[PDB]
């Protein structure tokens, strides 16, 4: 029930971060609706496959949220970008946006399945533990793509507000006015920074090898365990 | 589908390699026997007087 | 214990091979997949740092949280590399110009996701009460992994693609 509470809390925090960028209530609901639709759907897939609601399957749902919002955000943001670059109405920009990313969304899910599926083939005691995550996360990703191809496009065409060509919300007054101008400037600072990095290149390959060796050192230093000892509000005392 | 993979021979190879991978891994864990279970099962009651 | 123990390198080696093959099919290239697969360590360093500096261990919750972090970081890299290759193939742009257009277009959605998920796993990091041991273990590795994966990838993915594209014609 504490993990169920952090799902609700995570969806609320997703909603707020979405409202910071989309800056209108209807648009903010599109990614916020997609998550619980997929997650609830995932419970029905666990039911079909004879899996249970447990700590591992529940934490599978929490970790899944990241992959679910991204599917929704990729679709919603790309429509907003098309609407801003060309000035197409929501329905036209949606059709166009889906046309150029719907292929990648399906492709990505098959690449990502190759990350999570393998650990469903661990043997014996440890096997069942890792298999809870694999099937929960892979099932969620599958539904996420299917939700990204049915609902998310339909909501984008009906709920998104028409954006005029060249309008990045810099003309807004208040917090959104300042944030939109801050991000637009920050995006120029970013591309100018990357543009300079691409001229150097070699000094980042060497810096990357430092991050990889830094990783390797930390991996072998970090002690490995299995499942933490939880305080369960009870214990026993032996008298021999 | 044939026209699709004529222009995408790497995709064509990828599908083939993944199938050979699943097979190669499968062989390692497959049981070995002369036959499968071909015999119908029997139950014997033993008593002594 | 004695009958079977540690089959980890085997399954993650296959995973690594199949991810490469899937990326090779996606990009119709034996070389371009490497530009995406080189982001794996960018999210691992942050997870290891987070777990190390909180005195946590390399456990189930760290591992599954790390695969999730690698998933998003690789997915971010895929869409950056996909947008760049599209501009080069369709719009007929140069390597540098297209790569700069790709990262420029993919910045907002990357940060939108990163912030949403990092802040979403905050309740787990600061969690107390029943099952906080598991919550702390999950959130710590993810939050640590996501921030390094987010800040490093946006600067390194464009280097990976440009460098990899150049070595292989
Ligand atoms: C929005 C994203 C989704 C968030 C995750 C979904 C919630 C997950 C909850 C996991 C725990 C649920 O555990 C389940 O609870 C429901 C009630 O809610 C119980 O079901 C109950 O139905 C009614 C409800 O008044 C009770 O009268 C009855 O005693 C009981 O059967 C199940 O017996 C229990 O197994
Ligand atoms: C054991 C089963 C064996 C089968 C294993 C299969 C795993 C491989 C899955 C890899 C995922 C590939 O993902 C797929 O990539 C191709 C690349 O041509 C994309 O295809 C798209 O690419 C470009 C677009 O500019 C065009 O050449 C093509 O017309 C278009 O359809 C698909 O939109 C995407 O869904
Ligand atoms: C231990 C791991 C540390 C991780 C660090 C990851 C990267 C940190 C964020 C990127 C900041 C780099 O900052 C960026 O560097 C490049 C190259 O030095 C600079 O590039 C500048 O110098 C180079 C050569 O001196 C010129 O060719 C270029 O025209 C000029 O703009 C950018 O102007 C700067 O914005
Ligand atoms: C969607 C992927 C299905 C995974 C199949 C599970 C295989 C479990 C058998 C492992 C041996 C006990
Ligand atoms: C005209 C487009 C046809 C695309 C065919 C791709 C289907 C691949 C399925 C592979 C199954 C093993
Ligand atoms: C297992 C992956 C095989 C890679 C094929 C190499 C391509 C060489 C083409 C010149
Ligand atoms: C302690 C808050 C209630 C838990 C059930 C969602
Ligand atoms: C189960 C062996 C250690 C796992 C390292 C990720």
């Amino acid at each position: 029930h504490e993990v169920v509470k952090t799902l609700v809390e995570a969806i609320i925090l997703v909603f707020l971060v979405m409202y910071l960028f989309l800056q209108n209530f209807r648009a903010t609901l599109i990614p916020t609706i997609a998550v619980p639709v997929v997650l609830l759907g995932t419970f029905a897939v666990l039911a079909a496959f004879g899996f249970s609601i447990n700590t591992l399957t529940m934490f599978g749902m929490v970790l899944a949220i990241g992959l679910l919002v991204d599917d929704a955000i990729v679709v919603v943001e790309n429509v907003e970008r098309v609407m801003a670059e060309e000035g197409l109405p929501p329905k036209e920009a949606t059709r166009k946006s889906m046309g150029q990313i719907q292929g990648a969304l399906v492709g990505i899910a098959m690449v990502l399945s190759a990350v999570f599926v393998p650990m469903a083939f661990f043997g014996g005691s440890t096997g069942a533990i890792y298999r809870q995550f694999s099937i929960t996360i892979v099932s969620a990703m599958a539904l996420s793509v299917l939700v990204a191809l049915i609902l998310t496009p339909a909501l984008c065409a009906t709920m998104l507000k028409p954006i005029a060509k060249g309008d990045h919300g810099e003309g807004k007054k208040g917090f959104f006015g300042w944030f939109n101008r801050m991000f637009e400037k920050s995006t120029h600072h970013y591309t100018d920074s990357v543009g300079g990095i691409l001229r150097s290149t070699g000094r980042y390959l060497v810096l990357y090898l430092i991050i990889v060796v830094g990783m390797a050192y930390l991996f072998v230093r970090l002690p490995s365990s299995f499942l933490p000892d939880e305080d369960q509000g009870v214990f026993m005392t032996m008298v021999q | 589908m044939p026209n699709f993979f004529i222009d995408r021979p790497i995709f064509a190879w990828v599908i083939a390699i993944i199938i050979m991978l699943a097979g190669g891994l499968a062989i390692l864990k497959l049981p070995v026997a002369q036959y499968p279970t071909i015999a119908p099962p029997a139950v014997t009651i033993s008593a002594s007087y | 214990e004695r009958l079977s123990g540690n089959q980890a390198p085997s399954l993650y080696a296959i995973s690594l091979i199949v991810v490469f093959l899937c990326l090779a099919a996606l990009y119709e290239s034996w070389s371009i997949p490497f530009s995406v697969m080189l982001v794996v360590p960018l999210g691992v360093i942050g997870a290891l740092l987070a777990a190390t500096f909180r005195g946590l261990t390399n456990d189930v919750y760290f591992q599954v949280g790390l695969l999730t972090t690698i998933g998003l970081s690789a997915k971010n890299a895929i869409l950056i590399v996909e947008f760049a290759k599209d501009l080069m193939d369709k719009e007929g742009k140069g390597l540098i110009e297209a790569t700069l257009d790709a990262v420029r277009m993919r910045l907002r959605p990357i940060l939108m996701t990163s912030l949403a998920f990092i802040l979403g796993v905050m309740p787990l990091v600061i969690s107390t009460g029943a099952g906080s041991g598991a919550q702390n273990a999950v959130g710590t590795g993810v939050m640590g992994g996501m921030v390094t994966a987010t800040v490093l990838a946006i600067f390194f993915v464009p280097v990976f693609f440009v460098v990899v594209r150049r070595r292989f014609s």
